[PDB]
């Protein structure tokens, strides 16, 4: 299927992976609306200070997504990992089997795009 | 309920044969390796529960002769 | 046991090599010179020594004994016979 | 409480025969490794704990033989 | 569906064969490794799997001897 | 005890090869292949085969076939005779 | 489809035999592994699927015997 | 002190024997592991050391005959 | 200070042969490695410095046989 | 072709032999290994593969023996 | 023809891994106009803010072609990876026996050279 | 200094046979290892010179033997 | 039983030598390549 | 080509024996090794070509016996 | 000067029994590890080393027998 | 150049025999490996090498044997 | 040169069997490591050319036997 030799190799491991190591994301909104995908998330954990002492610590959820199943995913539309509701900020592109969702929290900011 | 513990193993003994079983899986940071059984005991094991369950004959007993 | 004892001393050796037979045959134990399948058939003439290289051995079956122990069955079986018919053991045997 | 780890061990020896015995599990910085036993003492172990157990029967004492 | 896993462990005997067979890929921590089995042991699988499907004859009874 | 000796005499080589039994026999056992019943195999001369590495012609030791049994029946018939009275040369 | 079969494993017993078999290749992250086998089994192999297919006579029967 | 010996003994014996027998703990930083013992040296520690005890008995004298 | 030396040794004995019996030891930058001894010597070095000791009887002057 | 990998051949056992058969090769960030054979059967390989060939004599049929 | 001795070891490692993990490249345009190349593609992910924030999420291609073939390739000409169209915008010199590619996107950006 | 080096040598087999004979030792680059001498040698040499000193008998000789 | 006596019999001894065969009987089996047949 | 093979086979044995046969080197970035051959395939080696070529004469036949 | 390393090889003798023969010291960007040798031939290496010294008597000639 | 070569390999078994047989040294960054052979072999090459050259005889037809 | 060649190996023995002979040293960033021959060769080269130099008689010829 590709001029690879390599990349089913990593094609196969990348679903090995999804399978043992990842969570039954399901989608809302969007072109893709209803649908489940195989995301292993994780939510490191970041602060930022801003002034004297304005502590705002919280989360940069991720959840390495596979590309085929994402395509034209765009980045408004909100998503659910299993009873938690988050929002994708940006798509990674693809390394060769896959891409690094990157999600946010809560609803959505607006659009500002007119 | 071991029909489909047959199976299971069946298909085990399969992955592992061909190419698909898994020994180690990591994550940068997430990362977990199960332990290798060999082939010889995973086809005994397959026979045992095979003849255990109430599947069909697949051994008969020894071997008459006559003249 | 006679079809064994003629089957057991009928394979009297074996050849291992990696080469083709006919090579194999002919530098190991020899002929060929062909005329003009069957194989190829090996003059007896005198004591003949090969030489091989690693990987190639020569080696001839011992087999087994023809009357491992077969008379002496044959001869109590003959006995217990000899009892039936009613005649002399040594009569009938 | 014989039933319990009877059924444990049973679960255990078809865990590891298939692919899923968990060698060691790390998480980044916690790590840590369960030592593994071979499948033939498993087995054994099986069959004596079971024995062991008011389990049904198993065994069969000798073998007969009439003409 | 036995003629599907025999032609598929036909390939990977193949692959494994020539120089195909991968053992582990690793790609930015993305790393898996599949367990690997002696070439002689796949063999055997692949006779007497393709011996229980309806392939053809590849076996004879013994052999006869006359003068 | 005859049927065992029977079995044990009727089992004289095994073939073991990676390749077709048929093949195996047309270059191990001379064969017939040329022309089920498996294959029959002319009893000619001593015939030497070549075998490629992995396959093995063994022959059989098999094993003697009255280990002890003779004695076994000089005692069995002795005591048969001590209970019908003849002598035991007559009976044996 | 067995003569291709025939050229792509002899080719590999070339590659293997002189330098040109690669076990392992790597590129600052991704990397490959292939499991190695040995030269015996893969001249067996050659042989085996080399007198199966059409290709013609390479070993002749046992030799005769006279005077 | 010897019941709880017991206790402890036998279920570390069922721990090894299942999964649950930890051969080295690391959090980050901080790493211990154990020597490990074998299974069979385990068994005779547990046979040894249940018979010393007050416990009923498990094994009985040799077998006589009678016709 | 025999009797709490062979008292030492036996639990000893027993933490090794649960699974507690520590073999290497790391905190940040401070490591250290204790050697370990197979279970049998360990057992042999408890039996005959029990019987060096006051310990009572354990062992009897063969045995004799009489109809 | 048989000259030119036989060729090839020779020339792999003269550059294995004394100093110059490359195992694996490595600039930064890019490294393969290729696989390594013994000395044996690459002279085995030399010898069936060019008495296969053409060429000259190298052989002899046994040896005579008169007075 | 390699004086060393060890670019023959390296070239051969170059090709094997360049036939084992690369994609076929058709370059576009330029001296060599219509031609066939293999390389290690990748696109590695890069993010930038102009401002108070502006992300623009991007990628950086790399092709990894052998030396031989990249001679005059200038920069302005431009080549397809399959379907998607890129431009060579910077060659790295050669390290032994191969050189990055460094791929744009899109139409090259004007010449702007006089 | 017979008897302080017997001494020192009963509290090495001591520490060696139950936890404390330490194997290296390590402060974020200060480390040292020490050679470990298997137990058998322990023994003989403990014995060897417990026996050469002048502390009182241990063996005595030969075994007679009386109707 | 009489061919196999004379073809067991008839073989006697072997050598083995990577070295060239005719240089092998040569070096070995005294022979006499200085002054087919083999 | 043959007297160079000799030469360059003599040259690489000499090497070999005292300290000077390379078995890797590293230029921080760029590493290579050569597999490494034992010395009695290399001597074995020498001697087939040594006696191979059209140097003189270094092993006669066999020792004749005289009274 | 025999007396001098007869008693350094003695010294050593025991030190290597007790704990500290040192296999390996480390400091940071300083690291020497010496060569270990076994017990036995330092146990010889004091044998003959003090029986060719003028040390006392340690040996006697064989054994005789009367009745 | 037989005599300075054979100066040089028994130069090389020397060095070899005390402490200066390298086995590999390294740099920041630029490191090479020798490879080791054997003493035995070294031992023999000296040997009969030395005996090849026309230096004094080392060695005298077998033995005779009078009364 | 003899003579001192007997000294340096003598010396070389004695810091082998105590602690003195150095495997490997390493400077950060610059690290040898010398081959390390076994002791009983040493002692076989010892005997052998302490024998082979003038000094004086070591070893004496066979031994009578009278009445």
């Amino acid at each position: 299927d590709f001029d690879n030799l390599f990349d089913a190799a990593i094609a196969r491991a990348d679903e090995t992976i999804r399978g043992y190591m990842g969570t039954s994301a399901t989608i809302t909104s969007g072109e893709q609306s209803g649908a489940v995908i195989r995301g292993v998330f994780d939510d490191p954990e970041n602060i930022s200070y801003a002034g004297q002492g304005v502590r705002v610590e919280g989360s940069s959820p991720s959840l390495f997504v596979r590309t085929d199943e994402v395509r034209q995913l765009r980045r408004g539309d909100t998503l659910t990992i299993g009873e938690e509701n988050f929002w994708v900020d940006r798509v990674s592109p693809d390394d060769g089997g896959s891409c690094h969702l990157w999600l946010g929290r809560g609803v959505p900011p607006a659009v500002n795009r007119r | 309920t071991r029909q489909e513990e047959l199976a299971a193993a069946r298909a085990a003994l399969h992955d592992l044969m061909t190419g698909k079983r898994v020994a180690t899986v990591q994550k940068d940071g997430r990362r977990v390796e199960f332990t290798a059984t060999s082939v010889s005991d995973l086809k005994k094991y397959i026979a045992e529960l095979e003849v255990q369950t109430g599947m069909t004959q697949r051994r008969r007993g020894p071997a008459g002769f006559y003249v | 046991q006679l079809q064994s004892a003629i089957v057991k001393a009928m394979y009297a050796a074996t050849i291992e090599s990696e080469l083709d037979t006919q090579s194999a045959m002919d530098f190991i134990l020899g002929a060929n010179s062909q005329e003009q399948y069957a194989a190829a058939p090996v003059r007896l003439g005198g004591a003949k020594v090969p030489h091989l290289m690693p990987g190639d051995s020569l080696n001839l079956q011992t087999a087994q004994d023809t009357d491992n122990g077969y008379s002496v069955f044959e001869q109590s079986l003959l006995r217990y016979i000899a009892a039936g018919l009613g005649v002399s053991y040594e009569q009938l045997s």
